[PDB]
């Protein structure tokens, strides 16, 4: 249920065994707990530029 | 918007707002390599210090470049650079890296130990620092007598005055104040642009796909419009506190190359 | 024959030409209404909701005319500190002789002239550089008769065999005279001192 | 491949000449084809330093040299019923209960006017008398 | 134009360049004197 765009990649952080996502500051989400293999992945933006 | 076709096609009947938006901050971008480029390039020529160092005694080796690290700083400045410390937002890089801006003052201070204030009219002419010295007290109405007679006391008391800056700067903290205020300052105006994107602007939420795939279109459109204004109102307001900020930055540079075209290259 | 060399003036005609025809250009946006006209919304609709459709255009309308007014200040600061600036070189430059370096010119400042442009003022400034440099060998004082002598002004200097003094922004050299030196103690703490007549 | 970004069309050398057209990160571009390569500071020269030598000039030249400044702009006024309504007297009647705004965008403007007139002023009228060669 | 107007300045350019003539001539017969 929780929807965006980016690029998937494997990542280390250690959630605790309850949270479903994390969010670094602004509030904006940096990682997710995929709900079957029950690993985190980090999100990054697609990149752009003028 | 942030990819969202209605959204953009809403956009488009505000006429050409974000257009002058751009305009601004790409203004701002160009003053600010300007104020650097002006302040620090007021040399024609890359100057040299000679290897064997005799200044009749002074020491001048807490600010001359040192060699052995790469970025070939020196002491204070390395102490100063060590005691100080998205959605479509960009950083653009600084056209001149601190390296050339190191070599640019390590040339403009070479020139002054060797030749004087003669550098900053025309062609570099050595002059001994000493008579350089006994010059420059004969400019304050003091006769270079004063100078040739006390020569090691002068000597000691300005290396012991070098020393103590060191230790003054190292120990304590807090010495750089503007700068940090700057940087914070900064910071905290990004911090709250990007803080504003989470707010319902008097709409049902504040996420543009869960209106979408909630509402029928001819009603989304109402909570389009009103997340809109509200955004758009928000980029205004940073837009204008950067020009202020930047006006105010750019009469602090003004001031700094007045200072050291008249206290550096010549005695005021 | 230089063109380009006019660019503030010219930067400021169009900054803001620009800025009144973006301001002009504006009247052409809906701002979520039907039209952009006035006519066709008094005449295709009923008061209640011509009003309505109405106080769109007004509240876009003022908010373009609030960003120029803004934006209009803004630039009159900038130019306000310009024609600080720009005055206190006339008085300081042109009325008089300006010693602080690099002020207004460069090199030694010697004089300053005005004219006058369609929105502004350029300097001629006329200033003095040296050339034509030549190495000599120096010395701070003179010993003679056990007495120390200084240059009253100017500097010793040698051509490698004989000593005299000279203008320290001229080469003029000039026998070594009781008339343009004087003493101060004796030839022992002065580092550097030379012998001579 | 640059500090800046990805560049393509110009052909990377090894020389340092001075910054044509600023690209950024301490490097820029030219035209000879178009290269891309670091900026050089300037000549380099070290300055023959002695304790008992020293240069003196023999000779001089006068030289004359320009500066430009801007000292004033076009002063502007805008009647504000007239650019919001445009001949519409529902319109006027609309604006009418937005209270007091028209008055204080025409202050500023007329301030700035008046400060136009006298940045000209005090610039340029410095002499109590007309003078003549 | 549609409620825009340009006001004219008030020194026009001839007095603009008669006020630099006089301070270029004062200049060169009197020095820095007549400041
Ligand atoms: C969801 O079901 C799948 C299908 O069985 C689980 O995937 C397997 O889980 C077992 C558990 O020991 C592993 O041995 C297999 O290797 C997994 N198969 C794979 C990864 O292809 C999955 O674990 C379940 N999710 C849970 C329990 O959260
Ligand atoms: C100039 O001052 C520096 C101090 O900053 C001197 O460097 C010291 O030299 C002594 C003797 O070689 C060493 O024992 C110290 O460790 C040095 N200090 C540092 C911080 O490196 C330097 O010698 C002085 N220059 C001259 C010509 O005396
Ligand atoms: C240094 O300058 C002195 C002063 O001019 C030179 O001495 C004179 O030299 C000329 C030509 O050589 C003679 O005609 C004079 O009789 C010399 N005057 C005296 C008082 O001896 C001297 O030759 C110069 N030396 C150098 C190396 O240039
Ligand atoms: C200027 O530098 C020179 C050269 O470094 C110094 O000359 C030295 O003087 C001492 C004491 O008279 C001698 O022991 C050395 O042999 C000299 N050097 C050479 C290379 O011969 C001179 O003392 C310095 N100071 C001046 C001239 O005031
Ligand atoms: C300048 O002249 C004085 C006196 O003519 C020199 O002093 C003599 O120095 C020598 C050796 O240093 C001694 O043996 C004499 O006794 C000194 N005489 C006097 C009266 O003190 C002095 O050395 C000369 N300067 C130079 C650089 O040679
Ligand atoms: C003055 O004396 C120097 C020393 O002999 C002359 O030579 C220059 O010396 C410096 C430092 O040693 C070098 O950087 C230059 O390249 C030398 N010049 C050459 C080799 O032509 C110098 O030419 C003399 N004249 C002047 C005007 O400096
Ligand atoms: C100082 O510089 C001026 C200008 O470079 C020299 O005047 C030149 O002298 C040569 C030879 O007499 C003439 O061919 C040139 O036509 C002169 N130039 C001008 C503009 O008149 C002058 O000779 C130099 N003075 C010294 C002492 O070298
Ligand atoms: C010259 O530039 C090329 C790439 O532009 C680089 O690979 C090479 O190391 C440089 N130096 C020499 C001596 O070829």
């Amino acid at each position: 249920g929780l929807t965006g765009t980016g690029v998937l990649t494997e990542s280390n952080k250690k959630f605790l065994p309850f949270q479903q996502f994390g969010r670094d500051i602004a509030d904006t989400t940096d990682a997710v707990r995929d709900p079957q293999t029950l690993e985190i992945l980090d999100i990054t933006p697609c990149s752009f530029g003028g | 918007c942030g990819d969202s076709t209605e959204c953009s096609n809403l956009l488009l009947q505000y006429g050409s707002f974000c257009t002058q938006l751009n305009r601004a901050l790409t203004g701002i971008a160009v003053e600010q390599d300007k104020n650097t480029q002006e302040v620090f390039a007021q040399v024609k020529q890359i100057y040299k210090t000679p290897p064997i160092k005799d200044f009749g005694g002074f020491n001048f080796s807490q600010i001359l470049p040192d060699p052995s690290k790469p970025s070939k700083r020196s002491f204070i400045e390395d102490l100063l650079f060590n005691k100080v410390t998205f959605n479509g937002l960009t950083v653009l890089p600084p056209l001149l890296t601190d390296e050339m801006i190191a070599q640019y003052t390590s040339a403009l201070l070479a020139g002054t130990i060797t030749s004087g204030w003669t550098f900053g009219a025309g062609a570099a002419l050595q002059i001994p620092f000493a008579m350089q010295m006994a010059y420059r007290f004969n400019g304050i109405g003091v006769t270079q007598n004063v100078l040739y007679e006390n020569q090691k006391l002068i000597a000691n008391q300005f290396n012991s005055a070098i020393g103590k800056i060191q230790d003054s700067l190292s120990s304590t903290a807090s010495a750089l104040g503007k700068l940090q205020n700057v940087v914070n300052q900064n910071a905290q105006a990004l911090n709250t642009l990007v803080k504003q994107l989470s707010s319902n602007f008097g709409a049902i939420s504040s996420v543009l796909n869960d209106i979408l795939s909630r509402l029928d279109p001819p009603e989304a459109e109402v909570q389009i419009d009103r997340l809109i204004t509200g955004r758009l109102q928000s980029l205004q307001t940073y837009v204008t506190q950067q020009l202020i900020r930047a006006a105010e930055i750019r009469a602090s540079a003004n001031l700094a190359a007045t200072k050291m075209s008249e206290c550096v290259l010549g005695q005021s | 024959s230089t063109a380009s060399a006019l660019g503030k003036l010219q930067n400021v005609v169009n900054q803001n030409a620009q800025a009144l025809n973006t301001l002009v250009k504006q009247l052409s946006s809906n701002f979520g209404a039907i039209s952009s006209v006035l006519n066709d919304i008094l005449s295709r609709l009923d008061p209640p909701e011509a009003e309505v459709q109405i106080d769109r255009l007004i509240t876009g309308r003022l908010q373009s005319l609030q960003t120029y007014v803004t934006q209009q200040l803004i630039r009159a600061a900038e130019i306000r500190a310009s024609a600080n600036l720009a005055a206190t070189k006339m008085s300081e430059c042109v009325l008089g002789q300006s010693k602080r370096v690099d002020f207004c010119g460069k090199g030694y400042h010697l004089m300053s002239f005005p004219q006058s442009a369609p929105h502004g003022v350029v300097f001629l400034h006329v200033t003095y550089v040296p050339a034509q440099e030549k190495n000599f060998t120096t010395a701070p004082a003179i010993c003679h008769d056990g007495k120390a002598h200084f240059p009253r002004e100017g500097v010793f200097v040698s051509n490698g065999t004989h000593w005299f003094v000279t203008q320290r922004n001229f080469y003029e050299p000039q026998i070594i005279t009781t008339d343009n030196t004087f003493v101060s103690g004796n030839c022992d703490v002065v580092i550097g001192i030379v012998n001579n007549t | 491949q640059t500090r800046a970004g990805c560049l393509i069309g110009a052909e990377h050398v090894n020389n340092s000449y001075e910054c044509d057209i600023p690209i950024g990160a301490g490097i820029c571009a030219s035209y000879q084809s178009i290269i891309a390569y670091t900026m050089s500071l300037g000549a380099e020269n070290s300055v023959a330093y002695s304790n008992n030598s020293i240069a003196i000039p023999t000779n001089f030249t006068i030289s004359v040299t320009t500066e430009i400044l801007p000292v004033s702009m076009t002063k502007t006024s805008v009647d504000c019923t007239m650019y919001i309504c445009g001949d519409s007297t529902e319109c006027s009647n609309l604006l009418l209960q937005y209270g007091s705004f028209c008055t204080q965008l025409n202050r500023a403007l007329t301030g700035i006017a008046v400060e136009q007139d006298k940045n000209t002023q005090e610039v340029f009228a410095q002499v109590k008398q007309i003078y003549k060669t």
